[PDB]
This record gives structure tokens, C-alpha cells and sequence, in this order.
């Protein structure tokens, strides 16, 4: 990824898992919480509909 | 972009069988978002009558009273759902507009006179499997001078109710109203609505010596016609239409790339059930004509809005 | 015979289901699958708590509250 | 009118009117039912 | 208990083929030839005959005869 | 007694403002907007079904140019209307047709 526009590459279970050096890990870190909790929920619903 | 005549000139209807309670016609030309649209409507929308109350005078059976009364519900009026109203809110009464009332009363004992047998009840007993033919319909108001004879009844006469030994007896007095089809689920005037998309079968390859045999039979019933222009069979469709894509050509790893399965893009065929309340053409009408209503109250709403 | 057959289809159609959850149509649940009640048949005798007299269950002559 | 009842062995009307015994007074089996009075109720069959 | 009136899955009237069942039935088909001259093609409205099991017939016997 | 009914936004007016729509369902949501879509002048056209147990649906529509969306609202409608309308008569004209034949077919 490189300025938020994927360009090679899955997303396997390590991003949006649970674990060190996710993307839903990483975003927390720098941009706060709510934003973070916001992409997780919106990532979702795109995953299931 | 949108153009009406362009569309107008492609669409066309061609039916493959009707009769009573049954339909098949081939909408080759819409767009699925539409099509989807239709059998929604259908399954969900056209309004129909039914039984929504029953009252209850001395209950005397093995049958619970309370499965009496939703068994009955599943029953089909058979009258005009176009010549009511919505029953108005509340009023259990009601008007004459927005009724039926039924009655049924079925009083059962022994056999006068029977043999020594005891083999079958019929010979033993009378009324012991009730059934609707003894439900029969009760005028209200100017009922009579609105209908006809023999309109007003369910649709069978046939469907068994209950089950009595001498000594026991019902009385009911039911109350028909108005509704649709997603208020519940004893209002869809059919079986069944759908549509699959023709198939296409076109052999990427001309299929021949033995293959005949097992094509034949990777295949539904009659597809491929065996054609022997030589007395040498070779193969050619004789429907694709007549097929639910068994998928059962994949399994041969030589038979996998001779053919080649798909569907045309849009050529949709419905298919309607209708339970008996209406004949399925008047169905695929009134569903149309819901649609174009609903819209009209849509936009004349955005109208008198503004 | 102790259960009602069923049609299941096995799909991850609506996220829902996991962790053993599961939906039903609505209508085929309309239609009657696997309705139930229950009969709980409580007891009661008046010989219970020793009173004076004749006590057994009846309603008084005494005009009861007419509901 | 007044109130009825059944003995159960043998099917055979009982009324218990007076202060008295609970047994078929003609049915030595003595245990009791009710029996169903002719009445209106309302029951929805949604 | 006894037959219910419309299918469970998709609701057809199914409430009146079981007296022409057990017609068909003496008649000695088969009974997957049963279902078919009575008219039932989707499966799921077939296993509502195929495997109903009838307790009236059975549980009238207790019945408080007169 | 509202059955339609929309809230502008903030960001700008009348060229993205979105609708709500009452008592509805995947039929109109899904019909109308398919018919907005092939409309060219409009940029984004989506709807979504704010909740399951309610019946009121969710219109998004944003269009390059400075119009309201008002007007490519109701050409769809319209649109839409005139479609229904031809498909009817093309239905009963072709049933009457059938009908009349298989008649004389077996006379």
C-alpha cells in the first residue's frame, strides 16, 4: 500500500487479524481510535454484501 | 444512454403453455433489476382474502381448539379480492364491504342401522372426517343482491379438517378479511415464481464417433439429438431449454473443453402457480399494475410537495 | 417419533451465521414448522391449611364482584 | 343448568348438587371430570 | 398428527392428496410411482407424503365412546 | 403522513443530497435506481436499507453539474412509468393472442 491505494497483494489473515503489524493495527496507532473502529465496521459490511 | 424506442423495438413475450393454473412465458429483452421486481411483486404484493377469526362454540374434539382455529387460516376463499376495501382500523364488525362469514357445524353420531362387521367406519358411522364441503356461506346485508350462486365457497372441497367419534361436535362462525401478501404468509395467491436463464449449449468442438453415448447421457433427457447423416451418429441440440445444467460433463477429463456451458445474457422465463383464487393471467396483470401504481403515488407525492 | 425434517442450504448468505446461529424463512415458519405447547397442570387441595368448618371450594352465594 | 359431571370408568353422568360423597352413585369408580358448557369466545388464527 | 394443509416449503396444497394417496396405494405402485401420478414434481413437497406419520388413527382408540 | 422525504446536506446543496423514502422494500430500491443509473449527467446513484425491521429505504444521488437532483429523480420515475406501461399492453395483447388460438386450434 502506498498513499491508500493497494496495489500488489491479498489481504490475508494478518492485516485485518488480530495480531502485530496490521492495518487496522496500524491505523490506530497514528490517526487515534474511533477511526480505527470505524474502518474495521465499514470493512466489514463491504465484506459481506 | 436511455432511449425508449431503441428497447421498444427488442421487447417481446412468447408463451410456451397455459392452462388452469399454470403459465411459461419468455420475457427475452429486460433487465434483471426489473424482472426481480416482477416476481417480488407477485410473491409478496397481489392482495388476496382469507379467514382471520374464528369463533368458537362448544369444541368437543381430540383437536385442540387453538390449532383448529390457525388451521384454518391456510384455507383459500374462493372470491374477487378486487370488489373490497382494507378492512378500516379496528371495528371487528366492520361493513358489508369488508367481509365474508362463514359457518360450519358438522354434529356427529352413530350409524343407524349397521351390519356386524365393524370393518370400515364409513359403513359404521356418519360425519366422522369433516370436511369443507360442510362449511357453507352466510349472506350480509345486500350480499345476496351483489353475488351469484355457487361463487362464494373455498376452492376444494376437499381439504380435511378434523376427525370425529360419535358423540362430539364443532361449531364455528368465521370472519373473512382483506390483506396482502407480506402481512403474512397465508395470502400468496401462488405456488411458486421464478425464472432461469435460457441455456446455451454450442460445442466448441463437432462432437462424434462414440461420444454419442455418454453425451447423451451427460446430458438431460432429450438434448442431443444422435443425428446419422451416414448412419453415423454425431450430435447436435435438439433444446438447449430442456436442461437445469447438470454440470455432468466436467467429470470426464477428455469431455471438458469439446463444449462449452453458459447462459445468454437476459432471457428470462417465468413460471406462475396459482392456488385457485385467480387464473395466472389476471396475476401477472394486477402485479403490473401495482408497480405502476405505487410509482405514480411516488411521484405525484414529489409533486404536491413542491 | 421425536423430530421435523427440514431443507437446508449451507451458505454464508447474510454473515449472520457463525458460532452456530442460523436463520429461517419467515413464511415456512408461517406455515407451520414445529409448533409447540405446553400442558403444566397445577394441584391444589384446600385440606392443606386447617381451618374451622366445612371449607370445600365453592363459589358463595354472596353477589361476587360481577367480573 | 345447574352443574354436571362425569364418572370416569364407565361414562355416566353424576351432578354433584348436595353436600356429599364424590363417588358414581351408580359407578362404584369414583374419580371426576367437568363438562363443557356452550359458550362464545374470541381466538385470532393469525 | 394429521395431514397438514400447505406445504412447508415452497405451499402448495398438499391437504387433500392423502386419501388419493392411499388409493394409489392399493392400486400396489411403488410409491415413488404414487407421487408422481398425484402430481408433485419439486422434491421438497414430495418428503411431506413420503414420510408423514398419521396419530389420529392411533390415538382415537382412547376415545371416550359413548 | 410522510412517504417522501429528504434531508440536505451539508456539505453542499442540490447536487448530492439524498432521499428517504417510506414503507418499501428491494423492489423500487432496486428498480428505480437501475433506471436512474443510465441517466449520463448524474455522479453517484446508491441505496441502501437503513433497517431490517423497519421499511424505509436509504437514495443517495450526486451529479456533476449544478441542476438538483430533482430532475433526474423524477425523469426516472417517468422513465420507469412509461416502461411499465408498454410491457403491460405488449402482455395482454399476447395473451388474448394465445388465447384466441389455442381456441381455434381445437375447434
Amino acid at each position: 500500500i502506498r498513499e491508500g491505494e493497494l496495489l500488489c497483494g491479498v489481504l490475508d489473515k494478518a492485516h485485518y487479524g488480530s495480531s502485530a503489524y496490521g492495518l487496522v493495527h496500524c491505523c490506530y496507532e497514528i490517526y487515534g481510535g474511533e477511526t480505527s473502529g470505524k474502518v474495521l465496521t465499514c470493512l466489514a459490511r463491504l465484506f459481506t454484501a | 444512454a436511455w432511449d425508449q424506442d431503441r428497447f421498444e423495438k427488442n421487447f417481446r413475450v412468447d408463451v410456451v403453455h397455459m392452462d388452469e393454473n399454470s403459465l411459461e412465458f419468455d420475457m427475452v429483452g429486460i433487465d434483471a433489476a426489473i424482472a426481480n421486481a416482477f416476481r417480488r411483486i407477485l410473491l409478496a404484493e397481489v392482495p388476496t382474502m382469507a379467514v382471520e377469526k374464528v369463533l368458537v362454540y362448544n369444541n368437543t374434539s381430540i383437536v385442540q381448539d387453538e390449532i383448529l382455529a390457525h388451521r384454518l387460516g391456510l384455507i383459500p376463499i374462493h372470491a374477487d379480492p378486487r370488489l373490497f376495501e382494507y378492512r378500516n382500523q379496528g371495528d371487528e364488525e366492520g361493513t358489508e364491504i369488508d367481509t365474508l362469514q362463514f359457518r360450519l357445524q358438522v354434529r356427529c353420531t352413530r350409524n343407524p342401522h349397521a351390519a356386524k362387521d365393524s370393518s370400515d367406519p364409513n359403513e359404521l358411522y356418519v360425519n366422522h372426517k369433516v370436511y369443507t364441503r360442510h362449511m357453507t356461506w352466510i349472506p350480509l346485508g345486500n350480499q345476496a343482491d351483489l353475488f351469484p350462486e355457487g361463487t362464494i365457497r373455498p376452492v376444494h372441497d376437499d381439504i380435511l379438517i378434523a376427525q370425529l367419534r360419535p358423540g362430539q361436535e364443532i361449531d364455528l362462525l368465521m370472519h373473512c378479511v382483506k390483506g396482502i401478501g407480506k402481512d403474512h404468509a397465508k395470502f400468496s395467491p401462488v405456488a411458486t415464481a421464478s425464472y432461469r436463464l435460457l441455456p446455451d449449449i454450442t460445442l466448441l468442438e463437432p462432437v462424434e464417433g462414440e461420444a454419442a453415448e455418454e453425451l447423451s447421457r451427460c446430458f438431460s433427457p432429450g438434448v442431443i439429438e444422435v443425428q446419422e447423416v451416414q448412419g453415423k451418429k454425431v450430435a447436435r441440440v435438439a433444446n438447449p431449454r430442456l436442461d437445469t445444467f447438470s454440470r455432468e460433463i466436467f467429470r470426464n477429463e477428455k469431455l471438458k473443453k469439446v463444449v462449452r456451458l453458459a447462459r445468454v445474457r437476459d432471457h428470462y422465463i417465468f413460471s406462475v402457480e396459482s392456488t385457485g383464487v385467480l387464473p395466472p393471467d389476471v396475476l401477472v396483470s394486477e402485479a403490473i399494475k401495482v408497480l405502476m401504481g405505487k410509482c405514480r403515488r411516488f411521484l405525484d407525492e414529489l409533486d404536491a410537495v413542491q | 417419533p421425536i423430530g421435523t425434517n427440514a431443507i437446508v442450504a449451507v451458505i454464508s448468505y447474510t454473515g449472520y451465521d457463525m458460532e452456530d446461529a442460523m436463520i429461517v424463512n419467515k413464511a415456512s415458519w408461517e406455515r407451520g414448522f414445529a409448533h409447540g405447547s405446553v400442558y403444566k397442570s397445577e394441584f391444589i387441595d384446600l385440606s392443606e391449611k386447617i381451618k374451622q368448618g366445612d371449607s370445600s371450594l365453592v363459589f358463595g352465594i354472596k353477589p361476587g364482584d360481577p367480573r | 343448568q345447574p352443574m354436571i359431571y362425569i364418572c370416569g370408568e364407565c361414562h355416566t353422568e353424576n351432578e354433584i348438587k348436595s353436600r356429599d360423597p364424590i363417588r358414581c352413585r351408580e359407578c362404584g369408580y369414583r374419580i371426576m371430570y367437568k363438562k363443557r358448557t356452550k359458550r362464545l369466545v374470541v381466538f385470532d388464527a393469525r | 398428527m394429521i395431514i397438514p394443509v400447505r406445504c412447508f416449503t415452497c405451499g402448495k396444497i398438499v391437504g387433500n392428496k392423502w386419501e388419493a394417496y392411499l388409493g394409489l396405494l392399493q392400486a400396489e405402485y411403488t410409491e415413488g410411482d404414487a407421487l408422481d401420478a398425484l402430481g408433485l414434481k419439486r422434491y421438497c413437497c414430495r418428503r411431506m407424503l413420503l414420510a408423514h406419520v398419521d396419530l389420529i388413527e392411533k390415538l382415537l382408540n382412547y376415545a371416550p365412546l359413548e | 403522513k410522510t412517504a417522501l422525504e429528504m434531508v440536505q446536506a451539508a456539505g453542499t446543496d442540490r447536487h448530492c443530497v439524498t432521499f428517504v423514502l417510506h414503507e418499501e422494500d428491494h423492489t423500487l430500491g432496486n428498480s428505480l435506481r437501475y433506471m436512474i443509473m443510465k441517466n449520463p449527467e448524474v455522479e453517484f446513484c446508491g441505496y441502501t436499507t437503513t433497517h431490517p425491521s423497519e421499511s424505509k429505504i436509504n437514495l443517495r444521488i450526486q451529479t456533476r453539474g449544478t441542476l438538483p437532483a430533482v430532475e433526474p429523480f423524477q425523469r426516472g420515475l417517468n422513465e420507469l412509468m412509461n416502461v411499465c406501461q408498454h410491457v403491460l399492453d405488449k402482455f395482454e395483447a399476447s395473451i388474448k393472442d394465445y388465447k384466441d388460438q389455442k381456441a381455434s386450434r381445437n375447434e
